[PDB]
């Protein structure tokens, strides 16, 4: 279906999954901006752009 | 001098950023209207003699 697309299986072969972080715990509070939030930029007066 | 009744002034925001219940910041633009006149106090353009 896709050109660059390797599937993931589960056998005895060896691999290394590097745990690379994105956002710390206690940064997932719902009342602050984060680095992955989806927002809409409403103008204070007229309308969203 | 004596403080006539009718010198009461509602403080009402001119910009749409702020609303009723929000504390006023220093340096913003505000419009002033009396409590029982309903006519916002403005500066005219009719010069005096």
């Amino acid at each position: 279906d896709n050109p660059g697309c390797n599937e993931v299986n589960s056998v005895n072969c060896n691999t290394s999954w590097k745990i690379v972080l994105f956002m710390k715990w206690s940064d997932n509070k719902d009342d602050i901006l984060k680095g992955g939030d989806v927002v809409r930029l409403f103008h204070a007066e007229q309308e969203k752009f | 001098e004596a403080g006539n009744e009718g010198s009461w002034f509602y403080i009402q925001p001119f910009y749409k950023l702020r609303s009723i219940g929000d504390s006023v910041v220093i340096g913003d633009k505000v419009v002033l209207n009396p409590v029982n006149a309903g006519q916002p106090l403005h500066a005219s353009s009719h010069q005096l003699v």
